[PDB]
């Protein structure tokens, strides 16, 4: 969790 | 208007409940923590929304938008609640529910 | 937030804007699982909030997001509403969110972490730029 | 307004709501005239922006509510965004209102009035009964 | 959510700018002026709107919603723009447009 | 001015 799979 | 129709995000430090008293004083309990004072503020609208911290390469929630300067002043930091303090009931209710 | 940027669109999966009846942004919220959001108490919510969630840009026409309904609130029975303290609420939906590269859940830490002071953070929403 | 009373539909004329272009209300605001109407330099307002007139129910399925579009925009240029001293801006009406039993407007005092510390006076608007 | 969709209305009794410094100190100047602390108070949403006061059988506009307590205490007054203090900006401005 | 027509 919390890993976007688009990363900020 | 001043409301962004497009998602804002920003970057601040956390304070110490030490640090945080020398401006809130005695309104700052154990299920708070503060962030900012910096040059950006959370504001009317944002509450309820994540304050995250990197840990192990994942972002998790430290915070919740709770409270702040009635200006939303870039100088005065925001209150959160603290996850942590309020965790053990977020897991209970998610494992009886 | 005020002094702070636009971000990437889809960079923040888990966070949740929440509606009233009428229709518009009245609270901001995270989604923990695809059936649970974490908010705060004193965002009042209730079964008749909405809560969308894959949602950038707040005037289209019309965009591809989700709108769930919400099938029980949760308050902290220790929330205190003249204090502010242990202000926080869990929405637990009618209809689980669709998890993809866009919504997705954030981790959640332990009572026994520890955050120093010092370290940067992010918060996100779409309240106000400027008082 | 928290600890309130609901308003006889009406009966504060001169209230007004603006609202952003996505639609939905940011700020009150009084009109002083048929053109012309007074509310915070905090809300920063915009051209873009909406004043509706004769509204009691953000609900109402319809009602005979006048939207009107804002021609200029005049915020005091003693405005001060870290102070909030000077809170005030003037909103010059693309089109006027048309007064009615539901709209119209307050009256203007002159620099050298004097309230007294202790009058009854009385506030309105649309924002949260509870924090 | 908290948001009422009909209009809300609260009398309140106004106050010496001296009363109010007690509760918010030095950050209320010249064009402020304070009402409240009695069992009412503006909340997020009602800025901009009116307060105003009957005066010769009429009501007259003495304040504009501008700031308050960070959490909408009903025992903290409000702060109000002085209309005294800015109507001849606004007199000179309508005179002019 | 400030006279409604419907009274608060
Ligand atoms: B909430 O949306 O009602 C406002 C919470 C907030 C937190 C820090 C600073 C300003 C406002
Ligand atoms: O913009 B606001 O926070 C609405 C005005 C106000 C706020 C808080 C307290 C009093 C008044």
């Amino acid at each position: 969790c919390g890993v976007p799979a688009i990363q900020p | 208007a001043n409301t962004p129709d497009r998602l804002q995000q920003a970057s601040l430090p956390l304070l110490s409940n030490t640090n945080c008293k020398k401006y809130w004083g005695t309104k700052i309990k154990d299920a708070m923590i503060c962030a900012g004072a910096s040059g950006v503020s959370s504001c009317m609208g944002d509450s309820g929304g994540p304050l995250v911290c990197k840990k192990n390469g994942a972002w998790t929630l430290v915070g919740i938008v709770s409270w702040g300067s009635s200006t939303c002043s870039t100088s005065t930091p925001g209150v959160y609640a603290r996850v942590t303090a309020l965790v053990n009931w977020v897991q209970q209710t998610l494992a009886a529910n | 937030i005020v002094n702070g940027e636009e971000a990437v669109p889809g960079s923040w999966p888990w966070q949740v804007s929440l509606q009233d009846k009428t229709g518009f942004h009245f609270c901001g919220g995270s989604l923990i699982n695809e059936n649970w959001v974490v908010t705060a108490a004193h965002c009042g919510v209730t079964t008749s909030d909405v809560v969308v969630a894959g949602e950038f840009d707040q005037g289209s026409s019309s965009e591809k997001i989700q709108k769930l309904k919400i099938a029980k609130v949760f308050k902290n029975s220790k929330y205190n509403s003249l204090t502010i303290n242990n202000d926080i609420t869990l929405l637990k939906l009618s209809t689980a969110a669709s998890f993809s590269q866009t919504v997705s859940a954030v981790c959640l830490p332990s009572a026994s972490d520890d955050f120093a002071a010092g370290t940067t953070c992010v918060t996100t929403g779409w309240g106000l730029t400027r008082y």
